[PDB]
This record gives structure tokens, C-alpha cells and sequence, in this order.
């Protein structure tokens, strides 16, 4: 139902499960609760936490589908957690 | 003077009623002579029931087919994924024309680009590269080749190559092949306005 | 036209989704199952000013323009610029 | 026998690519020797650390000023300037190279390579070189001019040297 | 030798696959070449509550208007006899195309020739002339704008215009207007493989 | 100053039109001098009932043997034939007006009108006449051409002056 | 009802009054029975005479418009008579 | 489907158009009003083989492909490369 989510400076987060299968790295640990990370920054997970029930909020509705704020500056550094997490 | 910067501004007549002549009989002036011979070309190779393109790319194919039927018109059938899918015939609504093939036009454009796509090394942009080499419309095809549909990774990069500067592609070009028909393109949001952030991260590569 | 809101407790948040017209009710239902206490100690704070179990968010403020998934609201709880610091234990076996 | 040099295109710090060009000898000594020794620097001054002054989309990219930097700046092994030489090379279309004068007989160091069918540069100027390899990083600099001719960023040659 | 036939026999070189190398890529450049700097061109004067064109003719006009509409799209309405008609935006079915705007394109292409279309002069084929001097789609477009729709004066001098030769117009031709949109022909008979003698019979003339 | 020509065409019989060809004498006395002379014909031969023996569509037309009417004739007042002039003037496109030789220094008295921009007339020719009313005239006689030179009917002059 | 027609060599023909008003030489004429003509081809007048039921009957339908059949020898002096009928 | 027909006499000739399964009655009544005469010195001659007046140009050999108006038959009357030839007198005042 709920799984556990730690960041690197002890940001720690509560996600749903339905959410929580869309990663792919927290699909294989879950098969394989508690979810822990050593180098994801506390600002970059609490962006990419709201991006799941963005997706899955808007999986199938593509009436507007408004633009998903990001700052240039974060930009840079969101991919570092984008890529491990997928 | 300083250099040759002399062109055509005492060759361009122009004047009959246009006006406005710098900056606009010019700039059309400049696109055609840069879009003559710069980019690649359709090619007829294979024939067992039908006729069969590939293109001169070698990096970046693409396919497409034309059986004998449709005896009076264009089916004009090409390769996505693992199957053919039509071009089109004839579409009642501009609606269902915009959404069902802007995939292969979107593909069309980038492959005809002459630019180095090999090697694609997703190592680039993780210590602060920008890969200045390819043009705005070549690295949106290679994100869209190299990338989950909707993941988060079409987004963050394209964000991160938006600073390309985009080359404007006249209609009168992707034309000139051996075909003596081809396909109509009702569309110019592909070679002019290109595609905003909201459609190249909701398409599917050709490629699998 | 869900409503999605957040309770960030000293460096933790909670995120959740509810309806404009849903009470509060249910909503200290939903931290009955984290923080595992009776509905006693916990008291929604909007803003500055208390508010109560007996007002549906329709009227408390709570628009789906303003708690649109992109930026969501952020409530709070108890026992702009700056606002509450608390503490919260773990879990215990 | 025709020798040939290499460039190294570093666009506002990080490289961007390698290009080639080969230089005729047989058809024209002067010119091609010239270039040739500007670009390798036997006598200390040389074509390293110049930059792309102007570029022209679709027309053409000129530069070659390592002494001023600004245009107006040239020099050459013979002399500080040098009359023209024959003109029975004429250009073939995109990516060739050719030396650019002010005025007739005023040939210094400022070089241009022209990417486009341009067939009135005849009678002007003196063409000698073509690109052997690396026509796509060409494209790549000449992507970043204007009309006016100014650079939005600073396009410099990394290294030199004859292969 | 005997004369300046060298022309690109040796710079010819294609041979990638299309194989078949004279009289296919050689007619194509020899097309290319031939319509460069022949004809005439669209300009465009006046502006009142609409953008209007009349191109440069000075003895066949046609004019054309454009108003701000069609907030995305092209309305494109030319002047025909004493009323403005819609050239269209979109057709259903291409059988509503086929005979619903050919009256244009038929006109359109003969207009952008350049021959001496003045002095009629209804007494030449009257006493043995041809007027050898007006192209196969010259002399049609003479006739049809000379000419009542349906009498014998279509058909006995369409039969006594059939010795005359047919240009063949590219698909690229007919375009680099000014006008960045323009309206798309999708009709190849009236450039290629010209009209027939039953299509020309039962056409009405734009000219009063 | 500079001299001009009319010639009267006819296709099978009756006419078809009338061109005027404009002559550089200028910047080439010899080659504009004999043509002027062949043309109006003050030496008893002339250019009057000749025939254009080969005309490629789209490219050009070449006539002007008066001898033979094969091709392979040739004349001029000066002898049987001299060698070349000054390449100053070059092709600007179609309706241009240059001497047709089989081989270096092999002027005589075959001439061909170009109605294209060809670029490779360079270095072999010797242009040395526009034309200036009559261009429809010329695009009708090139269209009875054919990609072999064969012509399906016979395109002849009527008469020749100068104005 | 019936108008009369006379060619030159003295050929005589009876027309239909309905196919005769669409000449508007023979409209005139019968607007101001017997009609005479001098120099029209008695060849010429039949093949010119059938034309009309041709159009007449074919003015509405436009199924297949069937070619009008002209022989190349003809048509010099068909015209000769179709200018001064029309 | 009409059928069109000539009857071509001496130097004239007479046009007219009718159906394959119309009879021949009514052709005979059309020349009524040419030749002003009762319906007994008029016999229809198809080809070189009587025709009566009791059958219909259906089964005659009349067929709308072989009498289309491009090129109308010929029948004439009486009182390839051959054919009948007669006499006819003008309409007397
Ligand atoms: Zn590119
Ligand atoms: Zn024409």
C-alpha cells in the first residue's frame, strides 16, 4: 500500500504503491516497505515524487495536459536522479 | 573595404511592388542557395512485389514501401517498429490528418539532415556537455530514438537542448526524388514553427 | 477535479489527494493510519487561522486552480516565508 | 605530394570538432605555401588562437587575423603583402577555400571557406584549398552567424599543425 | 568533333542504384534547367480589407484576394467572370475536388507561360495557318477564353490544335511566391499528362 | 554604337517571327565585324537561306552553315577560318549569342544561341551577342528540338538586314 | 414545328423547330418555315445538321459525353459553315 | 435508349429518332406529314428484305449501339456500297 522512500540527508517520504511501480529500480527492489538512497538530494526527490502522480493522474485524460515547470537551474541536476531511478 | 561583403544588393532588383526588399527577397534568397545540395536522398533498391526505399543514411534508415494497388493513387506503406503502416489515402478531417502520420514526416525531416548521428554516448550531458554539433531538430530525434516514451528522460533533456538553434527547411525541399507522385505534406509545423516541448514527449520512435 | 494537498512536518511531507467537496474527516482519517494516534492530538492549521472539523474544504479555501498536482498546498498540523517546526517520532515495534 | 593540414574548432571552451583541408601545391606554390607556413608557425607567428571574426549562413565564414583580431590585420612570410596569383581554379560548389583581399594585389592572411554554389567570387580572389574532411563540423560553425555577420559566441581554432 | 555536344555525359555519375542513366536523370536536369527564368511571377498591390495579388501578365490577369480569416487556414478566393470564388480549404472526398477547382489550375498554368497571347485575330486558321508560335497550352487557353462553352468553335479548333507540342511544367514550378502558405494543388493532370479534349470542351472561361 | 541584326524566321513555309540580336563590337572587334558582314552579306554569301541543323531543347540552337548545310561547313570574310578572341564576357543566363567551334582556335561561321544558365561555356567559346526583342521567337523554334539534334520540321531564315 | 433548309448544291433538309433555335442565325431569322442557304457544303450541312440532336439530347446527361466523331479532312471546312451559323 | 434513324431518298435525307420497342406505325405516320400520302404507297425496306408493318424494330435488328446517334441507319422507303434510288416531287401549293 505505502512504501518508504529515504534521500540523502534523511528526507524521508511516503509514496503509494500504485505510483511506486512506475519506477522501474522501486518495481525490482519491491519484487525482490523501506526504499533507501545515498546520493538523491532532498530538493530533487520532492521534485520527481510529484512527476508519479502526475503521470498517473493524466495517464489516459490528454485533453490539456499543461507544461510541467522546471526550472533551468534544476534542470541540470534532476536528470542525475532521473537516470539512476530508470 | 574590410572583405567580399559585397552579395547581391546591387543585383537585387526587386521593387515592382514588394518592397521591404532587405531582409525579406534575401533571407529567401540565402534559404535556397544553403538548401541545394546539403542533406541526403531517396534510392530504389529490391523489387519482389512491390517497390521498396531506403534512403542513403547509414545511420539513421528508414524504410518504405509501395505495392501496385490503389489503381486511381498513393498508399505509400512504411516501416515502424516491426510492422508497415499507411501514410494515408485521403482523410475527411484535418483533425484525423494531424495525429495519425506526423510520425513519419517527423522522422522524414531529421533523416534527410546531414550531421554526425552515431555514437550517442549517454555519457554526454552528465559532466557538462551540450553537443553543439548536431542542429535542434537532430538531437529531438535522437531523445526520441534513445528514450522510453514518457519517462523522465525526454523531458529533462530536452529542456537541456533548447539553446540549438533550429535550421528552416523550405517546402519546395524532401521533394525531388525519383517518385514521380510521392505523398502530399499538408503540414508545416515539422519544417517551419517546429514541434513544441508538449509533442515531442508524447511520440513513439520508429526504431526499436 | 481532485484537490491535492501536503502536510510538511519539520523535514518530512505527507501528499495526498482529496475532493473539494470531501470534509476533513477523512483526511484526519488518513493520518490516523501514519501517525497512529487518536483523533484528539492532531488540530488542521490553514494558514494562520484554526480550523475545524465541522467545515468541508469547498468553503475553507481550497480551489483546484490553487491545488493543481504542479504546486500543491501545504496545511500542517500540531500537537511564503516561515512557518511551524515540530517534532514527530518514528514507528515503534 | 599536395599537402594537407588539420584544425581544431573549440566553440566558448569545450571542442567541438576536427576538420581537414587539402591544399594545392602543383596548380599554385605561392599562396599554398604561404598558407601552409602560417598555419604550421615556423617563424612564431601562426593561424593558433586566431577566431572566426564573420560568418554569413548559407554564404560563407571568413577569418585568419592573428595579429589584430578584428578584421583589418594580415600578414604572410614574403611580406606584409603580395600581388594575386593565376586564376584558372574556380569554385565547385560548397566547402572550398579561398583567400580573401580588400582590393585587387592586397592579399594578406584573412581566408574564407564558402559552403554554397557561389559563382561570382571570379576575377577577385584567389581559390586554393577544399575541405577533405569534416564538412559537418562547417556546417556546425556556420549554424552560430548572422546576416550582420557577428557570432553570438566565440568560435577559435584549438591547435595547428601539418600532418 | 563537330560541334559543343559534350555537355555532363562525363560529370554524370548517379550510378548509386537507379541504374537506367540516360534519358531518365538527364531529362529531369534538362526540365530543371529549362524552367528557371521562363515565365512570369506573383506580386502583390493594394490593400484594402484584404491582401490581393494580379501578377504580372499585362494581357491575361488574374487576380486573386486573401482576407484575414481562417484564424487555423487558407480561403484564397480569385476573381472569376464578375464574382469571387473560394478556391477551398478542404474536400471530403477527392471526386468534390476534381470539378470543383480546376477552373484555377487550368487558367493558372497558362497565365505563367510567356508567349504573345494578344491579337487573336479570329481570321488566322481561316485561310491555312497553325500560329506555330503558342504552346499545345496556349493555344487551348486562347480558345477556351475566345469561345462560347458548348458551340463548334471549341472542338473544330482543338482538333485543328493538336499538332502543337506540351511543355512539361514541374511540380516544383508554379510556386516561390511571396506568399509563405499558398494553396496545395493536389492535381497533376493539368502540369503532366495535359487535359484531355473532353475536359476542354466543358470548361468555362475565367475572362468576360 | 553598337550594331544590331534582324533575322526573319519561317517554320515550313509561312513565318513564324522575327528576332533582334545586339552585337559587343567594343570589347571584340573581329568575331562581331565578321558576323555583321556574314549576316547582311556584302560579300555575296550569306547567312540568308540557311538552316538550324541541330537544336537541343531546354539547351540551345545551333545554326549557320551556309556551305554544306550539314554542320560541317564553315566561313569567314577574314579567311576559312582564324583563331580566338578575348574570354572577357562570360554566359549571364538564356537568349545569349556565341560562336560554336569543333575545336581550339576553329572559329568559322557555326553560331548557337544558348537559352539557359550553362556555367560550363567557359574557356572554349567565344559569346559575343544577346538578344533583344524576340525571345518568345526563340523559345518557339527550341521547341521543336529533340534530346538526339533532330529537328521534326525544317526552321530556315527568310531574310537578313541591318538596321 | 418543321423549318426548311437549303444547301448549296440544293440538299434540303427538314429540322425540328426545338433543335432549330439553337443556331442563332436560324433563331433570327425565324424571329423576323424556309430557310436558304448559298455557299454551305451539302456534306458539310449533314454533319452539321446532326450536331444538334447530339446536343439537344445530351444537354442534361453527363454519364459518358460519347466523342464526337471528325475526321481530320473535314474539320478545314466545317468550321466554314459553324462561323456563320454561329 | 432512343434509336435514331435516316431515310435517305435520292439526294435528301430524313432524320428522326424513336424506340426499339416502338413499331413502325408510327414511323409511317412521321412520313405522313412529309409526303402528304395515305399509309399504302409507302413500303419500309430494311437492308434487301421486306419489312411489314406488323413488327416492332426490337426484334428487327435494331439495336441502340448500332443506331447511335454518331452514325444513324439508313432504311429509305419506295413506291455498303449500293442502294435504292427514286424520285420524290415537291409539296404542291
Ligand atoms: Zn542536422
Ligand atoms: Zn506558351
Amino acid at each position: 500500500m505505502y512504501v518508504k522512500l529515504i534521500s540523502s540527508d534523511g528526507h524521508e517520504f511516503i509514496v503509494k504503491r500504485e505510483h511506486a511501480l512506475t519506477s522501474g529500480t522501486i518495481k525490482a527492489m519491491l519484487s525482490g516497505n523501506e526504499v533507501n538512497f545515498r546520493e538523491i538530494p532532498s530538493h530533487v526527490l520532492s521534485k520527481v515524487c510529484m512527476y508519479f502522480t502526475y503521470k498517473v493522474r493524466y495517464t489516459n485524460s490528454s485533453t490539456e495536459i499543461p507544461e510541467f515547470p522546471i526550472a533551468p537551474e534544476i534542470a541540470l541536476e534532476l536528470l542525475m536522479a532521473a537516470n539512476f531511478l530508470d | 573595404e574590410i572583405g567580399p561583403q559585397l552579395p547581391l544588393w546591387a543585383w537585387k532588383e526587386t521593387a515592382f511592388s514588394i518592397n521591404q526588399e532587405p531582409y525579406w527577397y534575401s533571407t529567401i534568397r540565402l534559404q535556397g542557395l544553403m538548401w541545394n545540395k546539403r542533406g541526403h536522398k531517396l534510392m530504389f533498391v529490391k523489387e519482389n512485389q512491390g517497390y521498396e526505399y531506403w534512403e542513403t543514411s547509414g545511420k539513421q534508415w528508414k524504410m518504405e514501401i509501395r505495392r501496385d494497388l490503389d489503381l486511381i493513387r498513393n498508399a505509400w506503406q512504411y516501416k515502424s517498429q516491426g510492422e508497415w503502416k499507411t501514410i494515408g489515402v485521403w482523410y475527411e478531417s484535418p483533425g484525423d490528418y494531424k495525429g495519425k502520420e506526423n510520425q513519419f514526416w517527423f522522422h522524414w525531416r531529421i533523416a534527410l539532415c546531414s550531421c554526425n548521428k552515431t555514437r550517442w554516448d549517454i555519457r554526454e550531458f552528465m559532466i557538462g556537455k551540450h553537443r553543439w554539433d548536431l542542429c535542434k531538430s537532430c538531437i529531438q530525434g535522437e531523445i526520441v530514438k534513445n528514450t522510453n516514451p514518457r519517462s523522465l528522460q525526454r523531458l529533462a533533456l530536452l529542456h537541456l537542448a533548447k539553446d540549438h538553434v533550429f535550421q528552416v527547411m523550405p517546402l519546395w525541399r524532401a521533394r525531388r526524388v525519383t517518385v514521380q507522385k510521392f505523398p502530399w505534406c499538408r503540414s508545416p509545423m515539422g519544417y517551419t514553427i517546429p514541434w513544441s516541448l508538449q509533442e515531442c514527449w508524447e511520440m513513439e520512435s520508429i526504431f526499436e | 477535479m481532485d484537490v491535492f494537498l501536503m502536510i510538511r512536518r519539520h523535514k518530512t511531507t505527507i501528499f495526498t489527494d482529496a475532493k473539494e467537496s470531501s470534509t476533513v474527516f477523512e483526511l484526519k482519517r488518513i493520518v490516523e493510519g501514519i501517525l497512529k494516534r487518536p483523533p484528539d492530538e492532531q488540530r488542521l492549521y490553514k494558514d494562520d487561522q484554526l480550523l475545524d472539523d465541522g467545515k468541508t474544504l469547498g468553503e475553507c479555501g481550497f480551489t483546484s486552480q490553487t491545488a493543481r498536482p504542479q504546486a500543491p498546498a501545504t496545511v500542517g498540523l500540531a500537537f511564503d516565508t516561515f512557518e511551524a517546526l515540530c517534532i514527530e517520532p518514528f514507528s515503534s515495534p | 605530394v599536395n599537402p594537407t593540414v588539420f584544425f581544431d574548432i573549440a566553440v566558448d571552451g569545450e571542442p567541438l570538432g576536427r576538420v581537414s583541408f587539402e591544399l594545392f601545391a602543383d596548380k599554385v606554390p605561392k599562396t599554398a605555401e604561404n598558407f601552409r607556413a602560417l598555419s604550421t608557425g615556423e617563424k612564431g607567428f601562426g593561424y593558433k588562437g586566431s577566431c572566426f571574426h564573420r560568418i554569413i549562413p548559407g554564404f560563407m565564414c571568413q577569418g585568419g587575423d592573428f595579429t589584430r583580431h578584428n578584421g583589418t590585420g594580415g600578414k604572410s612570410i614574403y611580406g606584409e603583402k603580395f600581388e594575386d596569383e593565376n586564376f584558372i581554379l574556380k569554385h565547385t560548389g560548397p566547402g572550398i577555400l579561398s583567400m580573401a583581399n580588400a582590393g585587387p594585389n592586397t592579399n594578406g592572411s584573412q581566408f574564407f571557406i564558402c559552403t554554397a554554389k557561389t559563382e561570382w567570387l571570379d576575377g577577385k580572389h584567389v581559390v586554393f584549398g577544399k575541405v577533405k574532411e569534416g564538412m559537418n563540423i562547417v556546417e556546425a560553425m556556420e549554424r552560430f552567424g548572422s546576416r550582420n555577420g557577428k557570432t553570438s559566441k566565440k568560435i577559435t581554432i584549438a591547435d595547428c599543425g601539418q600532418l
